[PDB]
RNA sequence: UUGACCUCAAAUCAGGUAGGACUACGCGCUGAACAAUAAGCGCAGGAAAAGAAAAUAACCAUGAUUCCCUCAGUAACGGUGAAGCGGGAAAAGCUCAAAUUUGAAAUCUGGCAACAUUUCUUUUGUUGUCCGAGUUGUAAUUUCAA
RNA sequence: AUUGGAUAUGCCAUAUAAAGCGCUUUCGAAGAGUCGAGUUGUUUGCAGCUCUAAAUGGGUGGUCAUCUAA
RNA sequence: GUUUGGGUAUAGGGGCGAAAGACUAAUCGAACCAUCUAGUAGCUGGUUC
RNA sequence: GGACAUGGGUUAGUCGAUCCUAAGAGAUAGGGAAGCUCCGUAUGAAAGGCACGAUUUUUCGUGCCUAUCGAAAGGG
RNA sequence: CAGAAGAAUCAUCGAAUCUUUGAACGCACUGCGCCUUUGGGUUCUACCAAAGGCAUGCCUGUUUGAGUGUCAUU
């Protein structure tokens, strides 16, 4: 498959196939919208194994926030609010420069029948998945708020717990 | 009065030829007690009020057994004659897709569902 | 008043096993029952135990 | 006391009361059948399951249990067979036996050939006899499936009986 | 902030209504699943035996069962434990066979196609 | 000339969907004066979040998460203040990306059409057919325990 | 009246199918502006900025153990 | 012996510096409201047969 | 009593409002902002019309031109 | 109180009705529009009324496009 390529191709973020195409792509990123809907991903594998689909209910939009939070979590943030009656599901950093990171978010859409049917999206159909990136419930979001399992990572130390037969 | 079993048993114009004449009544019946009026007249009026509301009742089903009817087994049907439990209800996963499952799933409970078991003391 | 006032008591359960077995004891002594104010003057026996 | 409760205290509307809370009622029994018979609504499952016959839990148990009357080295286990277990009670008597004569009406697994399977497993046969499983798996022209010499055989076993 | 307990008695009551709930349920079978038996980790409590996770894959291989039915009759698999000395071994193949001993398996009703 | 495709528009286009409220409990963000506090802002559910180890340990080892008790006012840090172990409650596990189905896109939305079904003429499907989506990858298969 | 999971039984069943176990003279992919480093904020975790990886590699503990992130 | 009605816009401390810029403020000078707050008492007044 | 109680009383094609614009405000295009929201008003917006024709391979060609609110004292 | 005589200021509740507003949705906040259909009248190219529609963002599909965007066409 193509996909081991492309994933070893995106680690030479600054070779001059990469270098050029940041170039151009930041310079027509830059032409469009600050948030514009992406036909399809610029990294199909980056998409892809963030839970991307080539299905109808998928969508990608593609976003660009000013350097100097985390970027990647304001750009979901932004997104979600852009596009209010889908999940935002992950999000990518696609390119960068010296004034804007570039990002693609993965969306998916609750009412069409394609993810109502798919058992293996099914889940954010249900409510408890509304606004994921608004609760820190995404990828980035999980790893600002310091979710995760080690020694790295309130009320039960505030609260006075008097028992019955104390 | 007016019994609704037998309004039900009769046609949508006449339904609506006894409204008009109930509304006449109706009118008639006003007019006595801005006049000056006998009891009777301001019983009567509530018992025509009534007889009005269950008149346009029947008329009102009528219409839309006619519209249950028209769209029966349709996919598209007016949104007044969809279901109302609340938004919530409408927008849940249906209890066959919240039931969907991958063939992977399928051959799990197929091959090795739960068994029924018990222990001995 | 808060909630959190004590309300419940710690007791050993050595000592409510001691007053159990003075309670039962005491039963058994006609002069006490009277003194708690049972009618028991025409009572045949103290312990009353009566058939299965 | 809320502008909510204060709102119906003063309607004329009635409380939409329900009655379900009957507290020490115990849930009744679906499931088994024999034990649901044999179950009786006052006791406790523990009471129940020592006096049908059956283990509650498999583990220890966490705490005192009640006491109502005054109570009167690997290879050679590794391969050892536990030879089964008594059956105290009529109840654990009466789901062994449902078990067996179930699992005995439930026994015959092998199934007969279709009509494909058949001519497939026939036309191999009237060609390489009925032992080299292995010359027909690499027969190409006849067994056009590419069934291995394992699949071949179950087929035979199969219309035999 | 003062958490109280005036809900003890009643949680104990709740608890023991979710076991009766359970067993309406399940009615034969066990409310628990049967467990492992242990060493605790340190220096301190390695002389003595509590309840673990699951069995692991070696000890169900042992026993004669395999991973994919021992859920479907109560026995937990362990995945991250694993036997360093024959003594755990043998300590949880014995416990899985006393448990198939005791175990009335009831059968299932399967499909049968008509035809091959 | 004719036609593919890409990108980008438009429609009171076919069908959907978002907002506001409640807010005890829950998750983010922001945050003082004297406290991961109050106030402010965002977003949920009947619970939420967390969760099947880039986890502990140094043992004869443990084994997702959560919660209770303990550890323990201990270690550490210089008054602040844990955690592993231990005891309990409850227990359930898993799905993807990365593989050529390649002897056959095996996948799916929608239109139309029948046929069923219903907490229900109100719900939910099935079968057929057609147009599309999809090879810039949809099914089946595999998830390291393999 | 409406439901739930079983039981018995009827009909239907696309099984030329699909699984578990057991064997190997054949294979076994594992997530990047991420980890990390430097530096600046908030309180080791996290955020910004500059720089920017690897493949028995990488993380974490004590040559070893343990774990397998993005 | 040019005011004014209605409608409107809007900069708003202080010194430093030639200016620019800063160095802290500000919502200007303030007012009112509600919370924090039961802020800070070696003190005043009172403290029950 | 301008109080209490009981009833009644305001009639428009031409009088005012309704319409227009004023200084200004303001949504939209876009861009900021962790954010409640802020900047921005023809701005690097595909910013909306009219006519012609024996019907044009019965699949439309040719030509032309290119928000709203704010005045019962202003305009009508 | 009067009056009425399957009653009821009854209960339950699965069918309906549900004015003007409000997230509030044609545009404004006494009003002013547009589109579709139907109807009336003692008057019918006029006037009137009625009913049903016309907010924003985004998704899927549909239709109609635009491009000195990438090409093919003996």
């Amino acid at each position: 498959g193509a996909y081991k390529y492309l994933e070893e191709l995106a680690k030479k973020k600054q070779s001059d196939v990469n270098l050029f195409l940041s170039r151009v792509r930041a310079w027509e990123y830059r032409q469009m919208n600050v948030i514009h809907r992406a036909s399809r991903p610029s990294r199909p594998d980056k998409a892809r194994r963030l839970g991307y689909k080539a299905k109808q209910g998928y969508v990608i939009y593609r976003i660009r926030v000013r350097r100097g939070r985390s970027a990647r979590c304001t750009a979901e943030e932004r997104v979600g609010r852009y596009c209010s009656n889908l999940r935002v599901l992950n999000s990518y950093w696609v390119n960068q420069d010296a004034t804007y990171k570039f990002f693609e978010v993965i969306l998916v859409d609750p009412s069409h029948k394609a993810i109502r049917r798919d058992p293996r999206i099914n889940w954010i159909v249900n409510p408890v998945h509304k606004h994921r990136e608004s609760r820190g419930l995404t990828s980035i979001g999980k790893k600002s708020r310091g979710i995760g399992k080690g020694h790295r990572f309130w009320l039960r130390h505030n609260t006075l717990s008097l028992r019955r037969y104390r | 009065a007016l019994k609704t079993f037998e309004l039900r048993k009769q046609s949508q114009e006449n339904l609506a030829e006894q409204l008009q004449e109930l509304r006449q009544e109706l009118a008639s019946l006003r007019v006595q007690k801005i006049a000056g009026g006998s009891g009777s007249k301001l019983s009567k009026i509530k018992t025509t009020r009534k007889d009005i509301a269950r008149i346009l009742t029947v008329i009102n089903e009528s219409n839309r057994l006619a519209a249950r009817e028209a769209y029966k087994n349709k996919k598209y049907i007016p949104l007044d004659l969809r279901q109302k439990k609340t938004r919530a209800i409408r927008r849940a996963l249906t209890p066959y897709e919240q039931s969907r499952k991958t063939l992977k799933q399928i051959k799990k409970e197929r091959y090795f569902p739960l068994r029924k078991y018990a222990l001995k003391a | 008043t808060k909630t959190w006032r004590k309300w419940h008591v710690k007791v050993n359960q050595n000592e409510k096993r001691y007053a159990i077995a003075s309670a039962v004891a005491a039963s058994g002594v006609p002069s006490l029952l009277l003194a708690r104010g049972h009618r028991i003057e025409e009572i045949p026996e103290v312990p009353l135990v009566v058939d299965d | 006391a809320n502008p909510r409760q204060r709102n119906k205290q003063r309607s004329g509307k009635p409380r939409l009361t329900r009655r379900n809370a009957n507290k020490k009622a115990k849930a009744k029994i679906y499931g088994n059948f024999v034990i649901q018979q044999n179950w009786d609504k006052h006791a406790t499952l523990r009471q129940n399951y020592a006096r049908l016959g059956l283990l509650a839990t498999p583990n220890y148990v966490t705490g005192g249990v009640e006491k109502l009357y005054p109570d009167p080295t690997l290879d050679d286990v590794l391969d050892k067979e536990i030879s089964i277990a008594p059956a105290k009670t009529e109840v654990v008597r009466q789901l062994e036996e449902e078990a067996v004569k179930k699992a005995a009406r439930q026994s015959n697994k092998m199934l007969p050939l279709s009509a494909f399977e058949h001519a497939y497993i026939q036309r191999l046969i009237n060609k390489y006899g009925t032992e080299d499983f292995e010359s027909m798996a690499k027969d190409v022209k006849l067994n056009s499936k590419l069934f291995n010499g394992s699949k071949l055989k179950n087929l035979y076993i199969r219309m035999k009986a | 902030y003062v958490k109280t307990w005036f809900n003890q008695p009643g949680r104990k009551l709740r608890r023991r209504q979710a076991r009766q709930t359970k067993a309406a349920k399940i009615a034969p079978r066990p409310v628990e699943a049967i467990r492992p038996a242990v060493k605790p980790p340190t220096i301190r409590y390695n002389m003595k035996v509590r309840a673990g996770r699951g069995f692991t894959l070696e000890e169900l291989k042992a026993a004669g069962v395999s991973r994919r039915v021992a859920s479907t009759i109560g026995i937990p698999v362990d995945h991250r434990r694993r036997n360093r000395s024959e003594e755990s071994l043998q300590r949880n193949v014995e416990r899985i066979k006393v448990y198939l001993a005791h175990l009335i398996v009831f059968p299932r009703k399967a499909g049968q196609p008509k035809k091959g």
